[PDB]
């Protein structure tokens, strides 16, 4: 309830993932 | 999606938006707002609670603690120390709208004030323009040592009012307790002026005729005719004997009750006549006309000691004018609704006052020296204090029907008012006393019996009536 | 301008919400996807030209963005979860007290325990002694 | 009407009640409850936020509001507190309780064997 905005953490991780990284589905 | 309420400025869980605006709002708060106004709070159209579209993507998160945040005691702390700095915005915006209100009325002061001298200087340009393009080849003395006199003797009127002054719980009481009628023809109905010297009276009307009356004696005491158009205004002299007219032919023409015969007339105006004015000492009398000029003027004889144009360089109609009760300067009221008080020492505007919204009908003076009141079509009536030359308090009637005249009492404790309908004020309390109707057209005058102890009005209704309780 | 488009996943410059969407959406994107879908991208609603209004801001009277973090609301809220917290672990504790305190109430067999070893110890002190 | 949350024991401005069981809660709580338990607080049965039904329903000074939840946190903490303590009396009375009845079981076995020699003498 605090903290829930950890989900954005993630995104940023992910946003490292996206970057640098390989294809998205298709 | 971080959303944010244009009422408060804080984040919302839960936006919502107007379908009459393109604004959003949190729900709650724009609820309340038009559960009080029933509208939209930027674009003031009207808004009702159905009219909302919920934007029910997810709110915004909790912003982190403060590091001080951390604890229960601290976030009563802090929510201590929050809430005064928002307790004390609210407080200082509202004295920054008090300080935004005060400083605009000073700059639209200000920026009439220059129109005033814009306009002069425009004029006086244009009169050197024109001359460009068709260029071919003791009394003084006396009214000062008059005035001293004249407003040092009110002094121990000031102190204190004559015992024998009717009281405001009389005055409640007024009642009709003598009607005269038949004064005028019906032909050309109604009394256009009237003025009173106790029981004696003096009338005009649209018949020509000039008609010298007492309402005591039931009779007309001398007729007088001559006059080419309806008389506008009449004055009757202290003296009980000579009476002063004015007419729409540009001319006055000054009588006598002992005589047959004019006792002088005033070639002065080149338009109609619509007010006139009485010295305080009776020697001399003061007028205004269609044709802006004032002129100041020997009763006897029709010299004319000095003419100034109330506007120079342009032509406005001035509707209504009055000596200040000492007679060094007088008040004059034009079509402009700009109200200029002149003084007659340097013969110049010692004053100049914008005020109504329409045309002032009438001024009156008091004579206690310092209260004025003006009244016009707009249906306000207003007073000043010319210590400081202000306003002090404004009365109305939210009809907005035109005032044709004003009286006040002969001490100034009492303000008569004349319209539509018969109203006199306690000027001191500024309260309404009591309110008469039973005219059936128009008022055009008002006057008051010594010590207020009667009421005196007449009106287009062909009658002259009194009041008194 | 800072609205983020819920199917584009950019910013805006055209805001456009209608009565049965949720998401914003783009004017030059919805009006297509009427044309192709007529459909609502999230709701599955059907979209009609009149539905849509426009978002507007900076009008007279608007209020300034409070940016401090702090603000009234936000702490009555925070209290307010901090209030839920503390009953939902106080109830949690309760819970266990009365479990506890239940069956150690139970339990309670010490002083007819003792009663059975007097009986028994009594009966051997006879035992003992009857070979 | 005034409802109180069975969860808090206080009043609510939104009571619900939960199906699963017939008792009355504050919806926010109750929500909560579900969101990290995902069952019944008094009847321990599986529940859900679409179970729950709802039923139906002027300041002082702002430092005196401001001093009662002052007091008022401190009443809850207290509770809070004394619940933690009473708990930990209750596991200790509780463990003593359990060693006198293992040791009640140890004099029992120890008796009943020895009144077996009594036989055999």
């Amino acid at each position: 309830h605090e903290y829930g905005n950890v989900i954005k953490k993630v995104e940023e991780m992910k946003v490292r993932r996206e970057n640098e990284m390989l294809a998205l589905p298709t | 999606m971080s959303f944010v309420c244009g009422i408060s400025g804080e984040l919302t869980e839960d936006p919502v938006v107007s379908q009459v605006s393109g604004h959003i709002f949190d729900r709650r708060l724009i609820v309340k707002f038009i559960a009080e106004n029933g509208t939209d709070p930027i674009s003031h159209g009207e808004l009702s609670e159905d009219q909302l579209v919920s934007l029910k993507s997810g709110g915004t998160g909790s912003a982190p603690r403060n590091v001080s945040g951390t604890s229960i005691p601290s976030l009563l702390k802090m929510l201590q120390d929050e809430w005064d700095t928002v307790m004390l915005n609210s407080f200082s915006l509202r004295q920054q709208l008090q300080i935004a209100r005060q400083e605009l009325s000073h700059s639209l002061y200000q920026h009439d004030a220059a129109c005033r001298v814009i306009s002069r200087l425009s004029k006086e340009l244009t009169a050197a323009r024109e001359a460009l393009s068709t260029l071919k080849p003791a009394i003084l003395a006396k009214l000062e040592e008059k005035s001293k006199s004249l407003t040092a003797e009110r002094k121990q009127r000031g102190k204190n009012l004559p015992e024998g002054l009717a009281k405001t719980e009389e005055l409640a009481e007024l009642k009709q307790t003598a009607s005269h009628t038949g004064i005028h023809s019906t032909g050309t109905p109604g009394i256009t002026a009237l003025d009173i010297k106790g029981n004696l009276s003096l009338t005009g009307g649209i018949d020509k005729t000039v008609v010298l009356y007492d309402y005591e004696k039931e009779q007309v005491m001398q007729t007088f005719k001559g006059h080419n158009k309806k008389i506008n205004a009449v004055v009757l002299h202290p003296d009980n004997i000579t009476a002063i007219s004015a007419s729409a032919d540009s001319h006055i023409r000054v009588w006598s009750a002992t005589d047959s015969s004019s006792k002088a007339i005033i070639d002065v105006h080149q338009a109609p006549v619509t007010d006139i004015s009485l010295n305080a000492s009776g020697d001399y009398i003061l007028s205004a006309s269609d044709d802006s000029y004032w002129a100041f003027s020997d009763i006897r004889s029709g010299k004319s000691l000095c003419k100034v144009s109330v506007e120079p360089g342009s032509q406005i109609a001035v509707h209504s004018i009055e000596f200040h009760p000492d007679g060094l300067i007088f008040g004059t009221g034009a079509a402009d609704a700009v109200v200029k008080i002149w003084d007659l020492k340097n013969q110049t505007v010692a004053a100049a006052f914008p005020g109504h919204t329409a045309a002032v009908r009438s001024i009156a003076f008091s004579e206690n020296g310092y209260y004025l009141a003006t009244g016009s079509e707009d249906g306000e009536v207003k007073l000043w204090d010319l210590r400081k030359l202000k306003n002090l308090k404004t009365f109305a009637n939210e009809e907005k029907q035109p005032i044709n005249s004003l009286s006040f009492d002969m001490t100034g404790t009492f303000l008569g008012i004349g319209g539509q309908k018969v109203q006199v004020l306690h000027v001191k309390s500024w309260s309404e006393v009591v309110s008469l109707s039973d005219h059936s057209g128009p008022v055009t005058g008002v006057r008051f019996g010594e010590n207020a102890r009667s009421l005196v009005t007449c009106s287009l209704d062909k009658s002259l009536r009194v009041f008194s309780f």
